[PDB]
């Protein structure tokens, strides 16, 4: 965990009542973004981060 | 020159025409909730780069982060922006580098395979939020080690218009390079829990929340223009295929006419 | 002989152009598809063949042989047609005796397989 | 058909159908030798179809009120209504109800293709009361397959509404075979489409909706359905008490 | 001035006192205050113009103190009396739950705990 | 035809007639009609192809003497259903199998078009109400799939609702799970036949509408028998 | 059309002749030809199809005494402008009035289209 | 026609149109009962054109030097030059002169699409001072063409400058019916196109400039148009002498 | 056109340039439609060669000498060979497609893009 990242937990703690809970709060609080650390062309699993 | 060629090969444009003007409508309706995701970005950044302009904060390896998306269909906006780094990354090709959106990749995988370390994916869906903003950051200093580097740069797309853009550059600062400053004593900072580690790490996601909130707005915009051109384009094929259509089916009730027509005369 | 080493090369190759279709809308594939895409498009390769030079059952084999498997993937596009001559001379000189049983015995056993599967991944290596 | 017609009364005559019939017409004329046209038919094959079927007829009062009306029937070949006989019949006739596979396969049933078929006649034999309710209709459907390649995210509450009725809508005009329902059935349930009480419900419960709305109408408000039926036209009244009885049932 | 900022909402962007809470102490920024950068752990916020007092929740971030002495706020998140004992304490019993084990993602679910606990401190 | 004929009036018995290929009986006549003095009728044909036809095939039939199931073989000129000849036998039949081109460029065997082969017995009251949901909503998943095909060569897969990735997942398993070797098709396919029951075949498609094995792999239900086999597959290739 | 010109050549007025449908004159003898042995044309038109319409359209004209002007109708068959029917029809037409639903479901009447609307004069 | 050819006259003649003298052909053998070939026209109805327009011609001094020259017309269906009787007669004349319904509609006419347009034979008998000031007009013209369409990419700097040009002799090229102007007329509105003495005025008064233009030249400089009507040339002084008019008029 | 007749480069050369072309003829419904962004990088790079070879193998013959304003230029076949090799080669991808437009010989591109560039 970092500073940025640490921010993010305490931003998702103040994110999850679901009546002010609009439509563009989950949006925020997901993302589908994979990290691959490519090697030489390519390298390892891509992970969900 | 047959009736089934010209008839389905006129279904593949009317389709291909329709769709590319749909998402020039689902690109419009994403306009503006973009164009407010720039504008919020912009604004907290207004707050945050401002200390450096005061601070007068310049640079003393290499990371290079560019920004688009995987998606095309938006013009050349992977382009001249992959050749923006192709211009700024002649004066250094041992920087290290890590790709946001699998189309920047493409372009620099085919250009330096080497350089890239780090490769980021499903980037261009809705607009970017600071949790990506964020967990990107979190990976650059996790494996890419961000903080151990002399100078940092972010690479994205500035809208200008809704017709132009220009590929953009600016720069980021370390907690090392934040501390050694023109003014760092302008500000009467505490020097006691690490506070320039922090202005960095914080600075990482927020410059690029706001690197990718334009580079976003640029590409919508592309979008609905690209799209527009090209709806446009089908439309004039359709044009052209509806008439060589009605020729065929012309063609196709005499031709089988005179067959009728010479089995009767005998 | 043939037949066994042509396994899906029918369906495989429709696989791979069902696959070229795919890669039009500038795609990112992940790795089973961009590497059959490699094979097929190699073994596509390997189909080439010139007018008036007409090839025996055993000199078919090894290169079927060759592309199905995937001793092809990682050997640069262009050199593919270099390839199917030096090797049908390779096993000419070394592993003749192969070649020699493919035509007189028209079939394949484990033997006969795994011997051959030795031989060409040693012509790999140049 | 024409004698019911003659003596005061309405016959229905459905010609199951043209298609086959002008193949059979060809068939004598080419084989007499009479001269072959388009697609090898005979130059009289629309005055064969246009005298059968100004036959159907809305008799005078004079003439005793009598009726016929012909369900003609034509098969098309590939959806191609430019076919020689096609044409002639869909230039003799009102109008068409177009019948379509895509729609057919979607569940949709009848398939009905609204956006091609019309009748000329239209409003003038409509019961009043389904034309009170469907007046909208016509247009929330005509609305819906324009914004259709839209049904694939970012939409403005605007459109995503337009879509939400559609497919009600859509689904509401879905019904099983050999089930005719009565105009005070139908009307009821266009009404409640119509007007916005299917929104909320789950698209694949319409049917069962339909089904448990009508029953429940029928133990609870006989009255309602006893007037549709025996006025064919809508009071206020009428309306208001239509407008309370789903909501109740919608709410339960 | 002010400006107050959340990456998906500027709220704020003349003033006489504002208070924040910084590095550990509760700064309210003065009228003519010597430009200083300190970082804003979780906590509530208020603004002044006339007599006019409202708070705000914040997630964390930086406030500075700029030269030309106006203030900057950025959070990330952020009302907490106007946005909020059945919204709050929800998924906090399936904090310490997941607080939790070993592998080290204990360690991000442990940042729940804290920031819960001064989540509803008002 | 006649030999048929007899053993449903004489024999009292249930006949199988099967005919490989009935289209070849009216392109036959149709190559002497000019030679016998005809003008000819549209697309080549001759002016009695219909008649020819209803006299053939309403002597094809289960009487009240006795039972004939007959299987037709039609071939289709230039793929194109609606030439003349098929077109006319359509109406002829009680259940119509339509192959297609598509389908079997695809691997798929038999290439039965899911979507245009019809039968007079797929009815709630013949099938109960069970079998023809069943049917119908593959139906319905495979067409939304033929609908969005447009889609995925333009857009690819990114741009679909939830809903919809879900239907098309599901439909790429379907339309793959309708494959099934053939006893007699082995020496094409390397692959020994199977047969599965109707009672089977139904629970399969059910369960599969369901969600309860979209966790498989697609190749899984690729030329295989009932959902029995696929759970097998699936570990084989797991392995 | 005799009709029509009695009340031009002797009564010497400005008159309108309608003709609901032009290409339905066409068709009929498209048809006639066809019963009379006569080999079609293009698109099984008959080979007459020019004349028959010059010997019908010709007669609507101004002398010196009057005019019979004329509206027909047009229908074109699939659409298509280049069939042989609207194509000869054309010819001879000197503008359209083009009534559109789209002109109409804004509640303008006429339903007339300004935009497609044509005219050589 | 002939008989000014032969008699050492010459004449022209227009075929308005030929397209309507074929149908009638057709008609004919038709009727006669020949085979319909393409379109239903008879083998010979290419042989119908060619044997009319072989009658056009320029005649040997022996001959007495008389022509016929023909501008035949044919009337394409949607733009297609490509159909059977089109291309019958653009294998026969010594070119064309395309009209593109697109320019019409546009209000660019004469519509005339430079593209495919073109004249086998008449460079020759072309008057010099068009020549002259028509250097590569044709070539620049309809490749301005290759930039137009490829235009709506980039704001280039080079290419800005071609489409400004092009817009500018679009606009020249333009007429006004019943209006055909002399040669010396002509020649200094294609020179002051040429050489972008119209780069700066704008494209609504290109259509005054070009009248206010010629009544500059007539009462101030008739001298010179004189000079180009009498010679049909472009002496260098001329030449020169034509440069300075220009310049002035477009100051002011 | 056979190696056994013009010699493999000769064949070769050919063939390639053939291929050259008909990738951009499989792509000109693509081109046209969705323009060149939508290409990979190989294709975009083969479309950009190909109209390069298209305009090369225009020729100003001396009998058109009126329609094309040009002197009429002849290529020796073994000019043609090396012009069109060295082309595939990519000794000529930084120079504009104008160049190769009604021209002899490679020597004839190289002096028609200096005349350009001056």
């Amino acid at each position: 965990i970092s500073y940025a990242a640490y921010l993010n937990v305490a931003a998702q703690a103040i994110r999850s009542k679901t009546e002010l809970q609009t439509a563009s709060v989950l949006n925020r609080s997901q993302t589908d973004a994979f990290y691959t650390q490519y090697k030489n062309a390519s390298e390892p699993t891509p992970i969900t981060k | 020159a047959t009736l089934k060629e010209v008839e389905m090969r006129l279904k593949s444009i009317k389709n291909i025409e329709k769709i590319t003007k749909t998402m020039k409508i689902v690109a419009s309706t994403r306009l503006s909730k973009a164009e407010k995701a720039k504008i919020s970005a912009k604004k907290m950044d207004e707050a945050e780069q401002l200390f450096y302009k005061n601070a007068e904060t310049k640079n003393l390896k290499e990371l290079i982060v560019a920004i688009t998306s995987d998606k095309g269909l938006c013009g050349s906006i992977h382009s001249q922006l992959a050749k923006a780094v192709r211009r700024h990354l002649n004066d250094q090709p041992n920087a290290d580098i890590v790709t946001i959106g699998d189309k920047i990749k493409m372009q620099l995988l085919r250009t330096h395979p080497n350089n890239i370390k780090l490769s980021i994916n499903g980037i261009g869906k809705d607009a970017p939020t600071f949790q990506e903003s964020a967990l990107i950051a979190d990976k650059l200093l996790s494996v890419m080690k961000a903080g151990t580097y002399p100078k940092i740069s972010i690479f994205y797309n500035d809208p200008v218009s809704s017709l132009s853009f220009e590929p953009s550059e600016k720069p980021i600062f370390n907690a090392k390079t934040i501390e050694q400053s023109p003014s760092f004593g302008k500000f009467e900072i505490d020097t006691d829990a690490n506070v320039p580690r922090d202005l960095f790490e914080y600075t990482l996601a927020n410059q690029m929340l706001t690197a990718m909130a334009q580079g976003y707005a640029a590409e919508i915009s592309a979008r609905r223009n690209a799209m527009d051109n090209a709806s446009k384009n089908a439309g004039d094929m359709i044009n052209r295929y509806s008439i060589l259509y009605n020729r065929t089916r012309q063609a196709v009730i005499t031709n089988e006419l005179v067959d009728i027509i010479t089995g009767a005369s005998s | 002989a043939l037949k066994q080493v042509a396994g899906s090369l029918k369906l495989f190759l429709a696989q791979y152009r069902e696959v070229a279709a795919s890669a039009q809308f500038g795609s990112d594939l992940d790795a089973s598809t961009k590497q059959t895409l490699v094979r097929g498009e190699r073994l596509t390769q390997l189909l080439k063949q010139n007018q008036y030079s007409p090839l025996a059952t055993e000199e078919q084999v090894p290169l079927i042989y060759a592309g199905v498997n995937g001793h092809l993937d990682g050997i640069e596009l262009s050199r593919i047609g270099e390839f199917e001559s030096s090797f049908l001379s390779y096993l000419k000189s070394n592993h003749n005796e192969l070649l020699t049983e493919i035509r007189e015995k028209g079939e394949l056993s484990k033997e006969l397989l795994a011997s051959l599967k030795s031989a060409t991944e040693s012509f790999v290596a140049t | 058909g024409e004698w019911f017609r003659d003596n005061g009364k309405h016959a229905l005559i459905v010609y199951d159908d043209l298609s086959k019939q002008a193949v059979a017409y060809r068939q004598l004329s080419l084989l007499l030798r009479r001269p072959p046209g388009r697609e090898a038919y005979p130059g009289d094959v629309f005055y064969l179809h246009s005298r059968l079927l100004e036959r159907a007829a809305k008799l005078s009062e004079k003439e005793g009120s009598g009726s016929l009306t012909a369900l003609p029937v034509i098969e098309t070949q590939g959806g191609d209504v430019s076919a020689y006989i096609p044409t002639n019949v869909i230039s003799i006739t009102d109008g068409q109800i177009f019948l379509e596979a895509e729609l057919f396969y979607k569940g949709i049933r009848p398939a009905i293709n609204v956006g091609l078929s019309v009748s000329r006649v239209g409003s003038a034999a409509q019961v009043k009361a389904l034309k009170q309710v469907a007046g909208s209709l016509k247009l929330f459907l005509a609305q819906y397959r324009e914004v259709a390649a839209s049904a694939q995210s970012d939409l403005d509450a605007s459109t995503k509404q337009t879509l939400v009725r559609g497919e009600r809508l859509t689904q509401l005009l879905k019904q099983n075979q050999y089930s005719p329902l009565a105009t005070e059935e139908q009307v009821p349930l266009i009404y409640a489409g119509v007007n916005g009480h299917l929104d909320g419900i789950e698209l694949s419960r319409i049917g069962e909706f339909e089904s448990s709305f009508l029953s429940y109408l029928k133990s609870n408000h006989n009255e309602l359905l006893t007037e549709i039926r025996e006025k064919g036209e809508l009071s206020k009244e009428l309306l208001a008490s239509l407008k309370s009885a789903t909501e109740s049932f919608v709410a339960t | 001035k002010l400006q107050f900022a959340l990456p998906h909402e500027t709220l704020y962007s003349e003033v006489t006192q504002v208070n924040l809470p910084a590095k550990s102490g509760r700064i309210g920024v003065l009228a003519n205050h010597v430009p200083t950068v300190e970082q804003l752990l979780p906590g509530v916020v208020e603004v002044m113009e006339g007599s006019n007092s409202k708070k705000f929740f914040i997630s964390g971030g930086f406030a500075t103190v700029q030269p030309d002495s106006q203030l900057c706020v950025t959070a990330i998140e952020a009302p907490l009396e106007s946005f909020s004992e059945n919204i709050k304490n929800l998924l906090a019993e399936a904090k310490k739950n997941v607080s939790s084990s070993d592998a080290r993602e204990a360690a991000e679910a442990a940042i729940q705990v804290e920031v819960l606990e001064n989540l509803q401190s008002v | 035809l006649t030999i048929a004929e007899y053993f449903r009036d004489e024999e009292g018995q249930d006949v199988l007639l099967f005919i490989d290929n009935i289209f070849r009986f009216t392109q036959a006549g149709s190559e002497v009609s000019a030679l016998l003095g005809r003008i000819p009728s549209a697309v080549g044909y001759q002016p009695t192809l219909a008649t020819d036809m209803g006299l053939l095939q309403e002597r094809i039939t289960t009487t009240k003497k006795g039972s004939v199931t007959s299987v037709q073989a039609v071939y289709v000129p230039a793929d194109d259903l609606t030439d003349p000849a098929p077109a006319t036998t359509f109406a002829h039949l009680d259940a119509t199998t339509v192959l297609s081109r598509g389908i079997s460029e695809l691997g798929i065997y038999p290439a039965v078009d899911p979507l245009d082969s019809k039968s007079r017995l797929l009815d709630a009251a013949v099938v109960g109400q069970e079998h023809y949901d069943v049917a119908s909503k593959v139906q319905e998943t495979l067409q939304t799939y033929k609908s969005l095909q447009d889609i995925i060569a333009i857009l690819g897969m990114d741009e679909l609702s939830e809903q919809d990735k879900l239907t098309v997942e599901r439909a790429r398993k379907i339309q793959r799970f309708l494959s099934q070797p053939f006893a007699v098709a082995e020496v094409f396919t390397g692959i020994p036949g199977k047969l599965v029951r109707l009672k089977d075949t139904v629970a399969s498609f059910k369960a599969v509408l369901e969600g309860k094995y979209d966790n498989i792999p697609e190749h899984a239900f690729y030329m295989v028998g009932g959902i029995e086999d696929v759970v097998a597959k699936a570990e084989k290739l797991a392995a």
